């Protein structure tokens, strides 16, 4: 299983490498006009600061999701022990009235 | 009479345990709902920032002029220079490298399948061995595989 | 031995055919890129096609989220009734032991 | 991200288009190996689970065959001694029924 896992990793790297080489072959036509040039970085300052605020929002969203999932987990275990207590109480009550 | 009294005391204790768990579940439910509204608000904030970024760049990136397009070919080639152990890799000799790496990829699939045949018979043989071991443990209890 | 070498050859045929079909299952998301390939052929302004593809994806994602929420609620309800049965078995078992 | 970062300049679109060609090429290769000209991404799971069952039958069968070939290493004398013991107890019986 360890040898086959190593073979699967090796196959994944070989596939990724073959795909990188296919991309170069498809992009040979794009390389042909590499002598061309145009305008760039006109409004880059606000675009970069807004991209940084967006990365802060995505990282905060990731933290928010982690805190959400762990809370759903503890809440589920709390609801589960509460349901176990409810049934134990109800059955003990049914047994007291039966007695 | 004493049994009915003990069951009443057990019901009182279970009521106290129920009160404690209901309080814990209500607090946990409030925290769960607050974290849901907050998380949805974080995705809404992320989407608002993405939409405002799109609206701000509209006039900047539309006039691309097909001149900033070849850098992607350069980046693809550079990505391949780190991923593939070929520092001399050129768009010209990349066809010989492509067929050479495709040969390694098919060899890797053939080796993977060759290992998979033996792996499948070995995994199923271990599953029957474990079934025989579980059957012995259910009938007598803990014992070694040598004694099975 | 003749039947067994035939079974080994038959296993190889099944492995190569199944491996090929499994690769297409990994490529399932790549077939959806037919719109991306058609979009790439525009060779001009295409932000409208990008937004249309995204709005369809948003509609699908919203339906999937609603579907997930109601299934999660149903699963939690089934989990609480299962726990109620477990606790009822425990109290009935303890009463049998006490009797 | 593509709409927000339009400076991406169709690089991901080219990658997705090449991946679409790679998906089409893989599907054609599978239609050839499996000999199924009639096939689609939506119904390929039906033939895959069918061939997975075929592979499970081939591996489960071959596992029993491997145990049988492994015990077949026993020499001629053990078979004769066991066969004659059964024949002496029950009377004449075929080797297959022994």
């Amino acid at each position: 299983q360890q040898d086959y896992e190593t073979a699967k990793h090796s196959q994944h790297q070989a596939k990724q490498q073959a795909f990188a080489l296919v991309e170069i072959v498809q992009r040979r036509v794009h390389f042909s006009y590499s002598d061309s040039a145009g305008m760039l970085s006109e409004n880059a300052d606000l675009n970069d600061k807004l991209r940084q605020r967006l990365e802060h929002a995505e990282s905060d969203r990731s933290r928010a999701r982690e805190q959400l999932r762990q809370q759903q987990a503890q809440y589920s275990q709390f609801n589960q022990v509460l349901a176990s207590l409810k049934s134990s109480y109800e059955t003990k009550q049914d047994m007291l009235k039966e007695l | 009479q004493e049994k009915i009294d003990r069951y009443q005391v057990d019901l009182e204790e279970l009521s106290y345990r129920l009160e404690e768990q209901t309080d814990v579940v209500e607090e946990a439910g409030e925290l769960q709902a607050e974290y849901e509204a907050r998380t949805e608000a974080t995705e809404q904030e992320v989407d608002e920032l993405k939409s405002q970024l799109a609206d701000y760049q509209q006039a900047l990136d539309v006039q691309q002029t097909r001149a900033i397009q070849y850098q992607q070919a350069l980046q693809a080639l550079e990505r391949a220079r780190e991923l593939c152990r070929l520092p001399d890799l050129s768009v010209d000799n990349a066809e010989e490298w492509l067929e050479t790496f495709q040969a390694k990829e098919q060899q890797a699939t053939e080796a993977l399948l060759a290992l998979e045949q033996k792996l499948s018979v070995a995994d199923a043989a271990h599953n029957q061995f474990e079934q025989a071991y579980q059957l012995v443990k259910n009938i007598v209890g803990e014992t070694s595989r040598s004694e099975a």
